RNA sequence: GCUCGCCGGAAGACCAAGGGUUCCUGUCCAACGUUAAUCGGGGCAGGGUGAGUCGACCCCUAAGGCGAGGCCGAAAGGCGUAGUCGAUGGGAAACAGGUUAAUAUUCCUGUACUUGGUGUUACUGCGAAGGGGGGACGGAGAAGGCUAUGUUGGCCGGGCGACGGUUGUCCCGGUUUAAGCGUGUAGGCUGGUUUUCCAGGCAAAUCCGGAAAAUCAAGGCUGAGGCGUGAUGACGAGGCACUACGGUGCUGAAGCAACAAAUGCCCUGCUUCCAGGAAAAGCCUCUAAGCAUCAGGUAACAUCAAAUCGUACCCCAAACCGACACAGGUGGUCAGGUAGAGAAUACCAAGGCGCUUGAGAGAACUCGGGUGAAGGAACUAGGCAAAAUGGUGCCGUAACUUCGGGAGAAGGCACGCUGAUAUGUAGGUGAGGUCCCUCGCGGAUGGAGCUGAAAUCAGUCGAAGAUACCAGCUGGCUGCAACUGUUUAUUAAAAACACAGCACUGUGCAAACACGAAAGUGGACGUAUACGGUGUGACGCCUGCCCGGUGCCGGAAGGUUAAU
RNA sequence: AGGACCGAACCGACUAAUGUUGAAAAAUUAGCGGAUGACUUGUGGCUGGGGGUGAAAGGCCAAUCAAACCGGGAGAUAGCU
């Protein structure tokens, strides 16, 4: 049983992009942004627990941070992690 | 045999092979290989110790039977193979109980006869029994010079050692290179010239043959430069100084023996 | 024709890695000498 | 913004000498 | 958008290494782009990589590295055993189709497969840090079966031609389908089955090995491809359409046959040669310990899991290595058409590009080229450079020679298209059909259809038939070196180096010799037919004289002679 | 069958021309040699400076080699400019 303050500690954000919006209609994915250091068991337990919805199976990636140039010195965006966690046949999650 | 290669290509024009085939064409017993890294003539600290060893092909270092433990067991040789690491053909040699070995073989052995080492043996080619009960003036090989051992004189392809006297508890062998040399009279021998006597009548041919049984190519010494060896540079050839190993010591005469532990068994240098 | 950099980063850092300085003894004098000067990356790894 | 894209010329490597000397 | 050109064993596609957001959208053109720029691999903001099956991580080792104790060493440390790491190798499992501006063997649809836990049913000898089998291995070649893949016909759909002719023996396009599962073929390999015993595999044995005895000469192992099945599906030229002209949804026929054929598969096979061709785990099996019907094992059956990391993009380059958006360098995989022997070469398809300065004018001179009167090395250090010769089949071929060579010696002839032999021959492939059939992917006459050289005779065209590209200059005397090889990366490729062979010499194995104060290691897991060193450099004929000098080897009778 | 033959990949580097402050701190073009072996190449390992390695040229050891490079002795020394 995992521990429940990591359940809360894990997910971060859900993802706003167009690739997101039409993965949630037409395939019912949430699309998550979690911990960096999370993992799929964990995710998918959290994603229970939390949202109180059931979850068939969950697909993560690690996104790789830019190399931006604010001003002029030189920066590194963080690394983190991002999650598309499917739902079950016919259930709503928004 | 020697069967003089036709001299169809340039190289092949000189070459001298040696048939033979009772070699058993097929595969080794595969309880018996182990693997042997080629050196490179390389030691622990890296360098270049020896010079000019160095590629080849691969070879498999078969374990042979050099001591000759399992007396008492009459043993039938099944087949004669090629090694490729020393001199002589090797004898697949299978005994009563069913365990098989390797030995280096003698010079009329075939698959078939019987080779029975021990004390009780009778004396016939390839039976080792030992040199208080081999009778004087006699011919063998493999012989220990340290009581159970294993054979450290005369094992190459044709070499053979005599035992030219016996008294006290010592043997005093005449050796392949003729120096005679006392021998602990409890060491085990074995009867027998030993196998590929015509492996002197090859020629190699070609310099391929020399880098396939692992050689490099040796650079003599008045064709360097001074910093790389004692004859070295010289407007022309010049080879004025005296001869001498790349190392400061005289080649051509210099005696090097240093032991003097095994003086007492140099009954007689060679010459 | 062919450079004299061939970049691998196994060799690179296998032999200038921090655990390849770390393992001899004039290896921790080469990093207690960048540590001194201050140095950003002490070595490739 | 403000690149100012000028690093030092460091620009002279090596020579030789590859000529017919009066000797 | 329309034309034109170029690569097409790459200048196309997929990757590893390497780089690190360059990938895609929107916006700006200050700087960067060898120019302009609304463009960009530039700036800015946003988006983007989805894995039980691909690859790392993991299990197993090679060369090798670190190496508890230990040996050795002024100190530092050097070596090395147990071990433990180390892939470029060994080890379980996923294909097809579709979508995105950007991922896809990862997403979605369809059909799968692998290793483990747990629990339930039945059954009983399970167990290893061990023994054994297997894993498990070279170079060359040759043949057979196939496949990828193409060509031709059929079939379905479209077309009747901007210019003579074009209802045909016409033109164009399609003619796709896997993994898995069964069937166990082309083939290869192996004698099986059973009983008793054993000086053996550190003990253990029913396993392996070794002997003796009975029975059967057919059981097993391995195995590409085919045929089903997956598939009734998907894919499919196309139509029908709503408009943001960008699109987007529904439907959607034929979907076979013959021939040719690979370097890919059977093949980790077979023949053959000597230069004698990784290791350990997976995996199968035997048992000692012990555990005693507890545990465990194995045939199922359900149920849960398969974690973490890389998956964008370039990847023979404008993004890696070269200071540059540099005519340089870089390993694997896929290898279509027409001639061709060919992966050369010429033109092409799919595909991708026109090399990030252009417009003139048509001087000298320079670079890359084309042709040339008459002569043909007169040029010159020197035929340097150019020019020529070039192919396939046949005729022919000398001096010399180590009998192989020389030799493709030289030198010459034929070469296109069309017709006949023969409306496409010999040969290859084999549909039917017929008979057996130890009945199936079986075997014999049977040759339809398909493909298809090569030769002779005749005719005819051109000045020229290998018509283009590709494609020996030949001969004579001689030096040096036997040859194939290797070198002064970047002014010297040779007559230099090596070389097989010859000889001398050292070395009796705890070898000589080298690297190391030393341990040790190479020598060598080799043993005088071996190894080091030296000189010479195949093969034929040969190697003559000198021991005064300097070496080296043998003497220890005498002179001189150190520490003590 | 062969360190056989002719010849593309691939390895080279023999001749000529072009460049030589170039497109390139050794290259392009046209020819040329080997091309089943003493071949060539990917990936990892090894040998360290009087040392390595060397089919031997005093060659190669990061565009440098009759003894690398980096720091230190060190402001060496210089009857010389
Ligand atoms: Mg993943
Ligand atoms: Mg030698
Ligand atoms: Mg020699
Ligand atoms: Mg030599
Ligand atoms: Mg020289
Ligand atoms: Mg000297
Ligand atoms: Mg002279
Ligand atoms: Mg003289
Ligand atoms: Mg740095
Ligand atoms: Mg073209
Ligand atoms: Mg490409
Ligand atoms: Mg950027
Ligand atoms: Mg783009
Ligand atoms: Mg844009
Ligand atoms: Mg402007
Ligand atoms: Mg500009
Ligand atoms: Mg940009
Ligand atoms: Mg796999
Ligand atoms: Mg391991
Ligand atoms: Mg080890
Ligand atoms: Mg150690
Ligand atoms: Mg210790
Ligand atoms: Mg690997
Ligand atoms: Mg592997
Ligand atoms: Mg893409
Ligand atoms: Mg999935
Ligand atoms: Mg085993
Ligand atoms: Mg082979
Ligand atoms: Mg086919
Ligand atoms: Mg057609
Ligand atoms: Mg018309
Ligand atoms: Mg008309
Ligand atoms: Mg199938
Ligand atoms: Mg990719
Ligand atoms: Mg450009
Ligand atoms: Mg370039
Ligand atoms: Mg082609
Ligand atoms: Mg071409
Ligand atoms: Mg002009
Ligand atoms: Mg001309
Ligand atoms: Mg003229
Ligand atoms: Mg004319
Ligand atoms: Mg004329
Ligand atoms: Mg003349
Ligand atoms: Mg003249
Ligand atoms: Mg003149
Ligand atoms: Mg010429
Ligand atoms: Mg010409
Ligand atoms: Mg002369
Ligand atoms: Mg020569
Ligand atoms: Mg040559
Ligand atoms: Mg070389
Ligand atoms: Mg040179
Ligand atoms: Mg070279
Ligand atoms: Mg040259
Ligand atoms: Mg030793
Ligand atoms: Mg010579
Ligand atoms: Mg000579
Ligand atoms: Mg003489
Ligand atoms: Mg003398
Ligand atoms: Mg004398
Ligand atoms: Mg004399
Ligand atoms: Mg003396
Ligand atoms: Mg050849
Ligand atoms: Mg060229
Ligand atoms: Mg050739
Ligand atoms: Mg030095
Ligand atoms: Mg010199
Ligand atoms: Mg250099
Ligand atoms: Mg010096
Ligand atoms: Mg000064
Ligand atoms: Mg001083």
């Amino acid at each position: 049983m995992i521990r429940e303050e990591r359940l809360l500690k894990v997910l971060r954000a859900p993802h706003v992009s167009e690739k997101a919006s039409t993965a949630m209609e037409k395939s019912n994915t949430i699309v998550l942004k979690v911990a960096k250091d999370a993992t799929k068991a964990e995710i998918k337990a959290a994603v229970q627990k939390l949202f109180e919805v059931e979850v068939e199976v969950v697909n993560t990636l690690v996104v790789k941070g830019k190399v931006k140039r604010h001003g002029q010195r030189i920066g590194r965006r963080s690394d983190w992690k991002k999650a598309y966690v499917t739902l079950k046949e016919g259930q709503n999650l928004d | 045999a020697v069967v003089k290669c036709k001299p169809t290509s340039p190289g092949r024009r000189h070459v001298v092979k040696v048939v033979n085939p009772e070699l058993h064409k097929g595969k080794p017993f595969a309880p018996l290989l182990e693997k042997n890294s080629k050196s490179g003539g390389r030691n622990n600290n890296g360098r270049i110790t020896t010079r000019h060893i160095g590629g080849g092909h691969k070879q498999a270092y078969r374990i042979v039977d050099f001591k000759r433990n399992k007396d008492g067991i009459p043993a039938v040789v099944e087949r004669l193979e090629y090694d490729p690491n020393r001199s002589a053909n090797i004898a697949l040699v299978l005994y009563k109980d069913g365990e098989r070995r390797y030995i280096l073989a003698p010079k009329g052995l075939k698959a078939g006869d019987q080779i029975q080492s021990g004390v009780d043996a009778a004396i016939k080619p390839g039976n080792t029994l030992p040199m208080r009960n081999i009778p004087v003036g006699s011919t063998v090989h493999n012989v220990e010079m340290k009581p159970g051992k294993g054979g450290q004189l005369a094992r190459s392809a044709g070499t053979y050692v005599q035992i030219v006297a016996r008294d006290g508890a010592y043997v005093t062998l005449r050796l392949r290179s003729g120096e005679m040399r006392k021998v602990e009279a409890d060491c085990r021998a074995t009867l027998g010239e030993v196998g590929n006597a015509e492996h002197m009548l090859r020629v190699l041919g070609k310099a391929g043959a020399a880098r396939w049984r692992g050689v490099r190519p040796t650079v003599r010494g008045t064709a360097m430069n001074p910093v790389d060896h004692p004859h070295g540079g010289g407007e022309g050839r010049n080879f004025g100084k005296h001869p001498v190993t790349p190392w400061g010591v005289q080649t051509k005469g210099k005696k090097t023996r240093s032991n003097k532990r095994t003086d007492k068994f140099i009954v007689r240098r060679r010459s | 024709m062919k450079r004299t950099f061939q970049p691998s980063v196994l060799k690179r850092n296998r032999s200038h890695g921090f655990r390849a300085r770390m393992a001899t003894k004039n290896g921790r004098q080469v990093l207690a000498r960048r540590r001194a000067k201050g140095r950003a990356r002490l070595t490739v790894s | 913004a403000a690149a100012a894209a000028a690093a030092a010329a460091a620009a002279a490597a090596a020579a030789a000498a590859a000529a017919a000397a009066a000797a």
